[PDB]
DNA sequence: AGCAGATATCACTCAGCACGA
DNA sequence: TCGTGCTGAGTGATATCTGCTTTGGGTGGGTGGGTGGGTTGAGGCAAT
């Protein structure tokens, strides 16, 4: 129960921590955020956090990319060496 | 897609359409107050009277000028002469008389915005 | 059959890189002993992230990273131009 | 016309060796 | 143990072609359902 109690309060704290990525109000709220560079260029973000808040502004920036650059793993079966 | 060959000019058209705004007169021409008028954000509406149509097309026909019926060219084909209309219109509106907050129209900001961002390009 | 863009040496020296960093990068970077060290990193990687970004924008700020890394370990125009960077800088 | 599945032809990564340093 | 190619086939990926089906209405049916819509008019039945 002891260890129990403790998981539990380091999962609330994580989720404290996640509370903060999250908007109080639903997701057709439709707030647009316009933020701007050192350069005079604008660019657009959506959602309560990024008018609240700028390194949220740049994280969902850099999140929201669809390109990946490849990563290849070297996978050795452990049944193959028996 | 076959070509046919109609008689129907519409640059003569158009052009009989800009001189109607600019000269007719019925103080100064009719028209042109209007487009002073809906330029102050006065009047959101304007109605194009065929009665005025004809009385410059007679005019003009008086005058020894003959042009073309642009009544008859209204009335059997209407979608285009609205199109026609509003670009006549928009060639020739006046610059606004009374001071307005541009600023505050969302349409405004974006269309200044995308204006210097195609210097910026061109600068480029 | 369409040319991928790549983080090419020619990108590198253009006007729009590492002359833009080196040009104005101690202005906009400032680490202070008053601010907490999260702080200071957060704004570091800001300078940087916003650099990367204008300069590339296909790519994310740490897949950039990895592509700086294979492009300056191949890249022997770009080799030449930090080493001229860094004797330019030794002479004064 | 639009959408979902599929084929096939397009590059890119780690792999490793010869020279010389 | 760095730098610069030359080789290389493997492991992708993304730019690129091949086949439904649909609206709604009986010019898809009642071995797809009637709680996914249509549907007002006539007809037969039981409780009244």
């Amino acid at each position: 129960g002891f260890e129990l109690s403790k998981l539990l309060q380091k999962e609330h704290q994580m989720r404290k921590n996640v509370i903060k990525h999250t908007s109080a109000r639903h997701s057709r709220f439709g707030g647009l955020l316009s933020i701007q560079t050192p350069d005079k260029t604008r660019l657009t973000v959506s959602g309560s956090q990024a008018l609240v808040d700028e390194k949220i502004a740049l994280q969902k920036l850099d999140d929201s990319k669809k390109w990946n650059k490849r990563i290849i793993k070297k996978h050795q079966s452990v049944a193959a060496e028996g | 897609l076959p070509s046919i060959q109609l008689p129907v000019d519409y640059n003569n058209l158009f052009n009989e359409i800009t001189d109607f705004l600019v000269t007719f007169k019925q103080k100064g021409p009719k028209y042109m107050a209007m487009l002073q008028k809906v330029a102050n954000r006065e009047l959101n509406s304007v109605i194009i009277d065929l009665d005025d149509i004809l009385q410059y097309q007679n005019e003009k026909f008086l005058q020894g000028t003959q042009a073309d019926d642009l009544v008859s060219a209204i009335q059997q084909n209407a979608n285009h002469f609205t199109e026609l209309f509003c670009r006549a219109i928009d060639n020739n509106m006046p610059l606004p008389t009374k001071e307005i907050d541009y600023k505050d129209d969302v349409l405004d900001v974006i269309l200044n915005q995308r204006r210097l961002r195609n210097e910026r390009m061109l600068s480029d | 059959r369409r040319p991928q863009v790549k983080l090419t040496a020619e990108k590198l020296l253009s006007d729009k890189g590492l002359p833009y960093v080196l040009k104005n990068a101690h202005k906009r970077i400032r680490i202070s002993s008053k601010k907490n060290s999260y702080d200071n990193l957060s704004n570091i990687i800001q300078f940087y992230q916003l650099w990367a970004h204008e300069l590339f924008p296909k790519a994310k700020f740490k897949d950039f990273m990895k592509i700086c890394q294979t492009v300056g370990k191949t890249d022997p125009v770009l080799r030449e131009y930090r080493v001229s960077l860094f004797r330019d800088e030794m002479g004064m």
